[PDB]
């Protein structure tokens, strides 16, 4: 029948991170910390050693462009990728760094010449590669801040494909989304990989900070690189949907009290429920997937520390 | 590698500054006064010193290149400094900046020393010559037995600038064995130097 | 009291393995990531190896490579170093040393704040040889100079302190030169006033640590 287990941890971290980026890479937790309060700024990547942040690497240090760019990591069964790239132009001009041992980074600036994601609004992601036919894919994906007509000559999101490991972004993957929705203004979209499935977890709001309707949309496979996705309800009566991930082929969806986050419930494949109360809140709550029946489940309850709650899920 | 001078030379309560042009990542520099002795962290991080370093040492990044800067130089303040950043692979060093504090000429007093009883009787004896105090390094070593000129069975030894007053200090050795040794009678050391007009030359009897 | 102390440092075999211990206190050791830097005489200062915080990260020099092996107990707050296969260019100085910041191991060499006292590595086939201490004695007006001179021995170091240590005024120590057998010759001498000769006893305390020789020469015209 079920099987649901939740041991919690707390990592120190001497480093006052504007944004944290979590990744699993060889089964171990890293984060990209973005460092900018003579404001030298660093992108430094850490690593989770025992209950404290380890910096093991800044890429801002090795990199010519200026601002904080946007950062796509990409993690592989044998390397991380991680791509830093300058948001503000007629070509995107990339930073790829490439690492096997989560330490050592060589970067390489790169060039993707007359990019189809101009106009489309950007944002910094995780990823892992999205298999398509005998050949796995990278996917740096972008959505239209604002619709007023249903255009469809002019897809609302899109995204650009590379089966080289991030050296050559020329493939174009064909996202239909048919409950785009007019007037508002649509943010933070962030692909979700599980199982090679495809699925898009976004902002539906007023403003970056003034309304933030999380939404997520569940796409499948119709043709060769072409997806067609619909939206996914998982809204519950007095209560703000948070993050959704997927163990054992089945949603594990959180939830909060209000938008304040006091609270966090769990749940899983709806069938059943947890609950999380700092002592604080739970705000920014993000599942970090580590297994198929393992995942993690972190904010950050001060500046500096971490609340790792690593959940176990198995249903039969 | 890190592009680091060969040596650079001021005189006393004189600015200074030292370059590093090679490497990717922050800079650091460690003094060390003799090979061997440990080397003591005079900045760690581009701009940051330790506790117990004196105020007039300071850092500054400004490109691929950063200078140490010495307001004010001291007598203690005579060392070889060393460059520390990362090279193109991993973490690399500096080849090694020799500092001399700048100062008036000063002579070698020289100290001749014929060799012990023990030291004759052992099968081989060697003969002694010492300069000590002088300005600058500038110096040459020439053995004279018996009027006749000394060379390759010769070595040398000089020792870092003194951080006290600023001097050097020369030992030569004259390998020769017992059975060269008793054949000759007059023993002669030549000493040539810029502080001196004339050389120097200290002979001893063997009786 | 920030202090690292080095330990194991002698004249090792050419082909066998090495291990030097270096003791941290006054630190929260086991927060900071470690190195080791050695020196080979005459030649500057060279990267050996770190260690990250909770031994997570382990890096190499070139030179050590596929040979060195750095670990850390961060119990006894100690790291060794276990370089294997020693070759007469690994013959050096090894300093062991901390990064200032804690959790933190970015690869630099820019971030150390605290240096170890240095232990002596030989790698030689050539046994152990006892220091001959020869008194030179002058034969000079108002300042005159005395002092000893240590033949015949190998390897190094040698601690030479006039009167155990009370006699640090005027003292000259000089490197040790390499003869053409293979074993070094050492030099110290004292300037003392011409005054003092008869009334004041001078004795040369020559400390060799690898043969275990301490020969008490007094030095008198
Ligand atoms: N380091």
């Amino acid at each position: 029948h079920v099987f649901i287990r939740t041991e919690l941890s707390f990592i120190k971290n001497n480093v006052p991170c504007i944004r944290d980026m979590f990744f699993i890479y060889k089964r171990e937790l890293y984060n990209i910390c973005l460092d900018d309060l003579e404001d030298e700024t660093h992108i430094y990547v850490q690593k989770k050693v025992k209950d404290s942040w380890i910096t093991l690497n800044d890429l801002f240090k090795e990199t010519d462009l200026t601002g904080r760019p946007h950062i796509f990591a990409y993690v592989d069964v044998e390397e991380i990728i991680i791509l830093l790239c300058e948001d503000e132009k007629k070509d995107m001009t990339c930073h790829r760094f490439y690492s096997n041992d989560g330490k050592e980074y060589n970067n390489a600036e790169i060039t993707i010449s007359d990019y189809i994601l101009k106009d489309k609004l950007l944002s910094s992601y995780v990823s892992l590669p999205l298999k398509i036919e005998n050949r796995e894919y990278f996917l740096i994906c972008g959505v239209s801040p604002y619709k007023f007509k249903d255009d469809n000559k002019k897809d609302d999101i899109l995204c650009m494909a590379s089966h080289d490991k991030g050296e050559t972004w020329g493939t174009k993957i064909v996202i239909k989304y048919d409950n785009y929705k007019l007037g508002v203004q649509y943010f933070f979209l962030r692909p979700y990989i599980s199982k090679n499935d495809l699925s898009f977890h976004f902002y539906v709001g007023d403003n970056i900070n003034n309304v933030k309707n999380v939404n997520f949309i569940e796409c499948t496979h119709e043709k060769d690189l072409e997806f067609v996705c619909s939206n996914r309800d998982f809204l519950k009566d007095n209560k703000v949907l948070q993050d959704v991930s997927t163990l054992n082929d089945e949603y594990i969806v959180s939830y909060g009290n209000d938008n304040n986050f006091a609270e966090c419930y769990i749940f899983f494949n709806n069938e059943n429920s947890i609950l999380i109360k700092p002592e604080a809140g739970c705000y920014g709550g993000t599942f970090v997937k580590i297994d198929e029946n393992r995942a993690l489940f972190i904010y950050s309850s001060s500046q500096g520390i971490y609340n790792i709650h690593t959940i176990y899920y198995a249903n039969y | 590698a890190l592009t680091q001078p060969s040596s650079v030379s001021a005189n006393p309560g004189e600015t200074v500054k030292i370059t590093c042009s090679g490497g990717s990542s922050d800079y650091g520099w460690y003094q060390q006064k003799s090979p061997g002795s440990a080397p003591v962290t005079v900045i760690y991080e581009n701009n940051k010193r330790p506790s117990d370093i004196p105020s007039r040492f300071s850092g500054s990044k400004f490109g691929s290149t950063h200078t140490l800067t010495i307001t004010g130089v001291q007598a203690d303040d005579e060392a070889v400094y060393f460059c520390g950043s990362r090279d193109t692979n991993n973490g690399a060093f500096g080849a090694g900046t020799t500092l001399t504090v700048l100062r008036t000429v000063a002579a070698p007093s020289v100290f001749i020393f014929p060799p012990s009883d023990e030291q004759l009787k052992s099968g081989t004896a060697s003969v002694v010559c010492l300069l000590n105090n002088f300005y600058p390094r500038e110096a040459k070593v020439q053995w004279k037995v018996d009027n006749a000129l000394q060379s390759g069975n010769s070595q040398e030894s000089v020792t870092e600038q003194d951080s006290k007053d600023s001097t050097y200090s020369l030992s030569s050795t004259l390998t020769l064995s017992k059975a060269d040794y008793e054949k000759h009678k007059v023993y002669a050391c030549e000493v040539t130097h810029q502080g001196l007009s004339s050389p120097v030359t200290k002979s001893f009897n063997r009786g | 009291a920030v202090t690292l102390d080095e330990s194991g440092g002698g004249l090792q075999t050419p082909g066998g393995t090495l291990s030097l211990v270096c003791k941290g206190s006054g630190f929260t050791f086991s927060s900071y990531e470690m190195q080791w830097v050695r020196q080979a005489p005459g030649k500057g200062l060279e990267w050996v190896a770190d260690i990250c915080i909770g031994g997570s990260y382990t890096g190499y020099g070139p030179a050590v490579k596929g040979r060195a092996t750095i670990s850390r107990d961060d119990g006894q707050s100690t790291v060794r170093l276990q370089l294997n296969n020693l070759r007469a260019e690994d013959t050096g100085t090894y300093y062991c040393a901390k990064t200032a910041r804690s959790d933190y191991c970015i690869t630099g060499l820019d971030d150390i704040d605290a240096w170890g006292h240095g232990t002596e590595v030989i790698v030689s086939s050539a046994s152990t040889k006892g220091p001959s201490v020869f008194p030179l004695a002058p034969s000079s007006g108002g300042t005159a100079a005395l002092g000893c001179l240590v033949k015949d021995y190998f390897p190094e170091p040698v601690t030479v302190s006039w009167n155990s240590g009370a006699l640090t005024s005027g003292v000259h120590t000089f490197p040790a030169v390499l003869q053409s057998s293979g074993l070094y010759s050492l030099s110290s001498v004292v300037t003392v006033p011409s005054s003092s000769l008869g009334t004041q006893t001078y004795i040369c305390n020559v400390n060799h640590k690898p043969s275990n020789t301490k020969v008490d020469k007094k030095v008198e015209p």
